[PDB]
């Protein structure tokens, strides 16, 4: 079972949230409780509601007012609004699969939660006036003179985040992607290092693909020897 | 609300245990969660029916249990529950359990310079990265030739790694003339008092 949000990266303030979380490969989504989780930077997660096949919806009391939860079993799909976002809604948004398991007759209340026990990886949030801007990537070639660091500096982007893979995903030993940082004019910037034999460096190729989802882009960027 | 202690600290092999507390849990059940830094949450007791890890109920008061704690328990451990009313749900504000006794572990430092890519773009930059370090504390301190830079230094907060080392990151944005004027730039990590310092010069291969 997996679960993937998809959301904008930024809000605007006052403005709407929207969200969605595809589900694949569960076999009885109709048993579960469909959820929405968040958490602000640092601090705890707190739960915002959830939702059944049957469209009956749950929501956090603090944030009902402002929430709406709904569901295309078609996909399977669910999805969150949320209403006059701020700051104070910055954050990560996950969804989450709240199993149930059924012992008994339904009406009489004879299931229970099994646990929160499939979780998307999250969907960072950030709102701000500011504009969505892409990154600049370049290489970090690797030391001319075992073993030889190479890497890509992404450069320069709003909001998080940035993912980088290597080869499309092929190569994955040896990675470090650093968590960014923040400069003064309020843009980002991370790089992303893998440690690769030095006798490859003739021979195979390496490309760092930096998504930035936020701004609908991404930068395949081939990392060669110095010359 | 659900209350749990802020932080609860064990050395490797014992027992740690982490209440939450709330009116709910003398008629609700109490799920609880892992997260680890950079990470989603994962479920590590659930409602079976109607191995290091176990849950025990006492009024309003549920105790979980970790037997042989090792360093990669480290995390944040969060309870969950619903209201009395079955109106909605809830968790409570985590508990960061750490592990004493982890040794002390020098920082990895990679720099690299300016690509000559972005120096055709007027700019420059000068990446200081810094892994595998334990306790996760170090200072940044950047040379040009000599001299400390003053200015145009960016440092990150540690991160947690998966190893439970940490990791940081600092940058230095130089204009083009800046690092070609200098026979070098150095980016120096102190760390438990001990320094590791990798340089880098414009001429230099």
């Amino acid at each position: 079972v997996q679960l993937r949000e998809s959301g904008p990266g930024l809000v605007k303030p006052s403005e709407t949230l929207s969200l969605s979380c595809t589900v694949s490969q569960d076999s009885r989504p109709s048993d579960h409780s469909w959820t929405w989780v968040r958490q602000s930077p640092g601090k705890a997660l707190e739960w915002i509601g959830d939702i059944h096949y049957n469209g009956a919806t749950t929501y956090n009391p603090s944030l009902r007012s402002r929430v709406r939860i709904e569901l295309d079993q078609s996909i399977p799909r669910f999805s969150l609004k949320m209403t006059s976002m701020t700051a104070a809604d910055t954050g990560m948004y996950y969804c989450a699969r709240n199993a149930i398991r059924i012992y008994g007759v339904v009406a009489l209340g004879e299931w229970f939660h099994y646990g929160m026990d499939v979780w998307g990886q999250g969907t960072a949030v950030t709102v701000s006036s500011a504009s969505t801007k892409g990154p600049s990537v370049f290489p970090l070639a690797p030391s001319s003179k075992g073993t030889a660091a190479l890497g890509c500096l992404v450069k320069d982007y709003f909001p998080e985040p940035v993912t980088v893979s290597w080869n499309s995903g092929a190569l994955t030993s040896g990675v470090h992607t650093f968590p960014a940082v923040l400069q003064s004019s309020g843009l980002y910037s991370l790089s992303s290092v893998v440690t690769v034999p030095s006798s490859s460096l003739g021979t195979q190729t390496y490309i760092c693909n930096v998504n930035h989802k936020p701004s609908n882009t991404k930068v395949d960027k081939r990392v060669e020897p110095k010359s | 609300e659900l209350t749990q202690p802020p932080s609860v600290s064990v050395s490797p092999g014992q027992t740690a245990r982490i209440t939450c507390s709330g009116a709910p849990l003398t008629s609700r059940f109490t799920y609880w969660y892992r997260q680890k830094p950079g990470q989603a949450p994962v479920l590590i007791i659930s409602r079976s029916s109607q191995g290091r890890f176990s849950a025990s109920w006492s009024g309003t008061t549920v105790t979980l249990t970790i037997r042989g704690v090792q360093a990669d328990d480290e995390a944040d451990y969060y309870c969950q529950s619903s209201d009395t009313s079955d109106s909605y749900k809830m968790f409570g504000g985590g508990t960061k359990l750490t592990v004493l006794g982890q040794p002390a572990a020098a920082p990895s430092v990679t720099l690299f310079p300016p690509s000559s890519e972005e120096l055709q773009a007027n700019k420059a930059t000068l990446v200081c990265l810094i892994s595998d370090f334990y306790p996760g504390a170090v200072t940044v301190a950047w040379k040009a030739d000599s001299s400390p830079v003053k200015a145009g230094v960016e440092t990150t907060t540690p991160s947690k790694q998966s190893n439970n080392k940490y990791a940081a990151s600092s940058y230095l944005s130089l204009t083009p003339e800046q690092w070609k004027s200098h026979k070098s730039y150095s980016c120096q990590v102190t760390h438990e008092g001990s320094t590791v310092e990798k340089t880098v010069a414009p001429t230099e291969c």
